[PDB]
């Protein structure tokens, strides 16, 4: 239920090439060796992890799993029929992207009852007066039919700054059983939407197999003020980074 | 000056007059630091006025100067021992620089005439002693040579002329340890690496300075002006004009300031090069530590080296003593 | 030679040698880089249309990949508020630009002094405000005769009470009751409870401080990144190996261009070296990456015999090998390669003297039908001295001399107000 | 023609200007005054051993062996005449240690 | 250089950066300073083994 972070989490914070040399800076940055929350859905006592958190200033998202059971993300303020909200979901076939006025339920939730198929999708009860709408080309995508020890990491990083929303992505395939491995890899820019709203929570849907209350976990840090210092190769792509505030 | 602070834009060559000739004076700053140093190398090994050739037979008495004195195989005529300080110090992109109008300058006098003029002195403290350093070279056997030097001590003759075979030997087994103790450790030469790690650590940081904004939009004068009418921009480029002029004073200053310390060393080394090398010293602990016999000379990169030979008592006893 | 006389302000010049300038090159000619394509923006439905939104709840509309030719509003459109910041006017024809947006809203007429940065007020702060590094313009224009009827028009609202203020680019399109007292509304207007939201009354006789406006905002961002709507300018074709000036993309320099091997990622175009400064970028009608240098660097030197004398000169170039010299002012078959640089006018020789004039490395000149030469320094005299193991000299007179020696003790005093 | 709140603006500029060549002044006289004192210390010490008695060093009061020198006066300095000894007309012999 | 010239203030903290690392090359300066002092008393005093 805690775990820390030694040197995850760096973006690339300007669209510009540059090879062998070193450049510092100062942004909104993971600090290192930071303390860092674990989250559990495992049925044997069965548990299905989906709290309201926090969104303070920035939000570190990292999932490992075999089997793909997280979908999306809600943000809000006040999550009811009084002000407007943002959804980014995954159903099965294509990215939906909305940004209307919803009125959540209590347990959000997908499911699949067979084989596999799509059967239920129970977020929001009625949407009204939104002006924000995407929706991406179809596709079809594998469901269960795997077991063993985790395969996929992912990590996300969001932000929010004058009516802008922006998100840094990157994939890694890693083999491993009960932990989150250890190493060095960039985020680079995915997207930048403009919604214009106030944030200040967020939280999680996943998805179940015809069942009640299939391993998968993921992690929540937050962002800080900080300067780093950052180093490139000949071909372009950062290797290391040092904390200029961690220790003496 | 105009390659450094402007570059090939006309506008911000047209605008720099404004502030009038104010850099012919860093020019003329530092166009008197380089006289100076061609001055500073003349005056140490410029002594000689006549080129003397070393004697072809060798019959000194017993003693090996065979590892200080030219080898013609070697290329450049050098001797066995300056070719391991040639080894010890290293002279270490430069395109960058010569992008923004920094060059270096050699200097007038070659490596190689430079091993010329203390193979002379070299030749002609052997053959006759001191008294070519005043008047004319007056020939003199060595072993009648070092008697004098002995008498000069304190000591008598006799002793001298009555254990020559174990001095030369001490002196050939003492100069055989230094070639030794030089090729193992790069270390030694440690003072004339500062010099050349510093004057080349300091026009680094000029090339660096020149991505800094100091109080304007951006720090590029390509993008300065593409967005910007004229009235506008002569408001912008003023800031980096004079950010930019006040970097170059601090360099031409620390430069001055920097300079005037080698001088004194120059000018100690003229000084005991005309008397431990040219004669014998009476002064304590000035050329060794002991009582002066003679000492040697030797060139190495951008400095001097020298080898004293010095005389040193042992096995003491007791006795009794009364006034008279 | 007339370079040194100017820079020393004289017109008598002494013997010597003196550094002048560096070596230059001119461009040739010049270059233009754009991207090509064929469709206009969309200048009548944004501008002039059918009926626009409320001050409280404001519309965005996205622009790209077209070209931006505005002199086509000089005959109908007559704007009274036209204002840019970060730009000038007169360069808008030359850039390209990204990431552009549209608002549109209608307010009241002496209303419009509000749309700045840092102000006050009810428009500026519960319905809409702008950030601080702001960049765009800002258009209005007056439309009594399109938004007004006898009886009055009530399609229009405002926001008349919030709690704090809003925060740059932010919108709020709630509705709910407003509690100014110490008794909790409860959902139902009455005393101390207020309705949030107000109306505008336009009639056609009210004074011109009472009338209605339209306003657009543009806001985009410049040579930072890839760019879809352009100006009105042509393209051209692609010299590589001269010196020539160019423009790619709106950015002007000049320099040389030459084939790369680095390979750019895909959101990226412009490179950058230790100091802040532009060598690579991309062709925006090839997808292929270039390089820049530049066309100057190399020092020079004069030597002269002093302007009483003659008015010859030689010139020696300090970074070219004589052997095949591309780099030359005017380059008389007097061409002799020292290990110091390239010397033009002066005549080589065997035998050796005393230094005059040192260039360096171990070379002079001096001036000698009389010429220039240029010899090499000598060290001195030779000599070699008899030593046997039994002889000896001893000198059987003497001399007596006399010399002198000069020494600075003391300076000029000196006060300032 | 320009009344004060725009002349100061404009004043400002050219105090700072002319205020910044004042100091490369004083601190080039700074730098340059301190190499007549070492000459200064030189002439002190050479008056003092070539002038008030006879020197042993080599090549310190002249060129030879030294006997006696006196002094003179110039503007801004002073002067110095050295007088020595030379050897000439040498010749062969035969020697031995014993 | 920062307690000197901004003291407690963020906002000065943060303009100073633009000028760029200028005084790391006073302190250079001044450290180079102290060395010299304290080997200037151990060449007069310490000359006995
Ligand atoms: O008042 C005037 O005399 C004309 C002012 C209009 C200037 C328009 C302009 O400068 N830009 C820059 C880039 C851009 C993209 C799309 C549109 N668009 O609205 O179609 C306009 C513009
Ligand atoms: C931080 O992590 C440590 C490590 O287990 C944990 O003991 C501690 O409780 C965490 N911090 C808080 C506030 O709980
Ligand atoms: C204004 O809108 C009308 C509506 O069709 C259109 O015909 C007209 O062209 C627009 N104005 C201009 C200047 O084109
Ligand atoms: C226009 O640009 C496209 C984009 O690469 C290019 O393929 C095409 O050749 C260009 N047109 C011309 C006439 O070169
Ligand atoms: C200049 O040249 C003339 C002509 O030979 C000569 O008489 C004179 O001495 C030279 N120097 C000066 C200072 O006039
Ligand atoms: C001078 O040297 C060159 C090169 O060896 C030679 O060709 C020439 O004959 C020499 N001059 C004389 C007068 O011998």
């Amino acid at each position: 239920a805690y775990t820390n972070s030694f040197t995850r989490g760096v973006y690339y914070p300007d669209k510009v090439f540059r090879s062998s040399v070193l450049h510092s800076t100062q942004d909104l940055f993971l600090p290192f060796f930071s303390n860092v929350t674990w989250f559990h859905a495992i049925h044997v006592t069965k548990r299905f992890d989906n709290p309201v958190l926090p969104f303070n200033d920035g939000v570190y998202f990292a999932s490992t799993e075999k089997s793909n059971i997280i979908r999306g993300w809600i943000f809000g303020t006040t999550l009811d029929s009084k002000t407007q909200s943002l959804l980014i979901v995954n159903n099965a076939t294509n990215v939906v992207i909305k940004v209307c006025e919803f009125q959540f339920c209590n347990d959000p939730f997908l499911g699949v009852y067979y084989s596999w198929m799509e059967s239920e999708f129970r977020v929001y009860s009625s949407a009204n007066n939104c002006t924000f709408e995407y929706v991406s080309q179809p596709f079809l995508m594998d469901l269960e039919g795997k077991q063993g020890n985790f395969k996929n990491l992912r990590e996300f990083v969001f932000k929010n700054i004058d009516g802008y929303f922006k998100i840094y992505s990157k994939h890694t395939p890693i083999n491993l059983v009960r932990d989150l491995p250890q190493g060095f890899s960039a985020l680079e820019p995915l997207v930048d939407l403009p919604i214009g709203i106030n944030i200040t929570r967020f939280q999680t849907l996943l998805a179940l197999h015809r069942s009640y209350l299939g391993a998968a976990a993921y992690y929540v840090g937050y962002l800080q003020p900080r300067t780093f210092l950052l180093k490139y190769n000949e071909n372009g792509t950062i290797t290391d980074a040092v904390d200029c505030a961690l220790d003496p | 000056c105009t390659m450094y602070i402007c570059g090939d834009s006309t506008e911000c060559s047209n605008l720099l007059l404004q502030y009038g000739s104010f850099c012919t004076q860093l020019n003329r700053a530092l166009t008197g630091i380089a006289v100076e140093q061609d001055k500073n190398t003349q005056e140490v090994f410029a002594q000689v006025k006549q080129i003397y050739k070393t004697p072809p037979i060798k019959d000194f008495g017993g003693f090996n100067f065979s590892q200080i004195l030219p080898d013609p195989s070697k290329p450049s005529k050098r001797s066995f021992i300056e070719d391991l300080l040639f080894n010890k110090v290293t002279l270490a992109l430069i395109c960058a620089q010569k992008f923004n109008g920094l060059t270096v300058l050699p200097p007038l006098l070659t490596d190689e005439m430079i091993a010329q003029y203390t193979s002379a002195l070299l030749a002609g403290t052997i053959t006759s002693g001191w008294t070519f350093g005043a008047g004319a070279a007056l020939q003199i056997p060595f072993a009648m040579q070092m008697a004098y030097r002995f008498n000069g001590i304190g000591v008598t003759q006799n002793v001298l002329y009555e254990n020559q075979k174990l001095i030369a030997n001490q002196f050939n087994s003492a100069i055989g340890k230094i070639q030794d103790s030089l090729s193992s450790t790069a270390s030694a030469l440690g003072k004339l690496q500062d010099v050349v790690n510093q004057n080349a650590q300091a026009l680094n940081t000029l090339v660096k300075q020149l991505s800094s904004n100091f109080g304007a939009i951006s720090s590029v004068l390509n993008d300065i002006l593409s967005r910007l009418d004229p009235p506008e921009a002569e408001v912008q480029i003023d800031r980096l004009i004079t950010g930019r002029l006040q970097s170059l004073q601090t360099y031409v200053t620390q430069q001055l300031i920097r300079a005037a310390e080698i001088r004194a060393s120059a000018n100690l080394a003229a000084t005991k090069m005309s008397e431990c090398v040219l004669g014998q010293s009476k002064r304590v602990d000035f050329c060794g530590k002991g009582y002066h016999l003679m000492s040697f000379p030797q060139s190495a990169p951008h400095g001097v080296v020298f080898l004293h030979v010095t005389y040193v008592p042992a096995q003491e006893k007791n006795f009794t003593t009364a006034p008279a | 030679l007339s370079e040194t006389k100017c820079t020393l302000k004289s017109f008598t010049v002494e013997k010597g040698i003196y550094q002048t300038s560096n070596f230059r090159v001119q461009p040739t000619e010049s270059i233009v880089r754009f991207p090509n394509i064929t469709n206009l923006c969309p200048f009548g439905e944004v501008f002039n249309a059918t009926r626009f939104a409320s001050v409280y709840a404001w519309n965005r509309k996205r622009i790209s990949n077209c070209v931006a030719d505005y002199s086509v509003l000089y005959n109908s459109a007559s704007f009274s508020t036209f204002k840019c910041y970060g730009v000038s006017p007169t360069k808008l024809n030359d850039l390209c630009f990204t990431n552009v947006y549209a608002d549109s809203f209608v307010i009241r007429g002496d209303e419009v002094r509000q749309i700045a940065p840092g102000q006050t007020g009810k428009i500026a702060d519960y319905n809409y405000k702008l950030p601080d590094d702001f960049t765009g313009c800002v258009i209005a224009w007056n439309s009594n005769n399109l938004d007004s009827k006898v009886g009055g028009n009530y399609n229009y609202l405002y926001r008349l009470f919030r709690k704090s203020n809003l925060k740059p680019f932010e919108r709020d399109i709630s509705t709910e009751i407003y509690q100014a007292g110490s008794t909790p509304c409860n959902g139902v207007e009455g005393f101390n409870c207020y309705f949030p939201l107000q109306s505008y009354g336009f009639q056609p006789t009210n004074g011109v401080g009472y009338q209605p406006y339209r306003v657009v905002v543009l806001s985009f961002e410049l040579l930072h990144a890839p760019a879809t709507v352009c100006g009105p300018k042509k393209s051209t074709n692609l010299v590589k190996n001269k010196c020539v000036n160019f423009n790619f993309n709106g950015l002007t320099g000049t320099g040389v261009l030459t084939e790369s091997n680095k390979k750019f990622l895909p959101f990226q175009q412009f490179g950058r070296d230790i100091a802040d400064t532009t060598d690579a970028v991309r062709d925006p009608q090839t997808l292929e990456i270039l390089d820049i240098t530049p066309c100057s660097f190399g020092g020079v030197s004069v030597i002269t015999p002093g302007t009483n004398t003659s008015n010859q000169v030689a010139v020696l170039y300090q970074d070219v090998n004589c052997t095949e010299v591309p780099v030359a002012i005017h380059a008389g078959s007097n061409v002799f390669q020292t290990r110091a640089g390239c010397l033009i006018g002066a005549e080589h020789v065997n035998n050796s003297y005393e230094c005059d004039i040192p260039i360096g490395a171990g070379i002079c000149a001096s001036y000698q039908s009389q010429s220039i030469i240029a010899y090499t320094m000598s060290l001195g005299a030779e000599n070699s001295v008899a030593y046997s193991n039994n002889s000896i000299a001893i000198p059987t007179n003497f001399t007596i001399s006399v010399t002198t020696e000069i020494l600075p003790v003391s300076m000029t005093k000196t006060s300032v107000d």
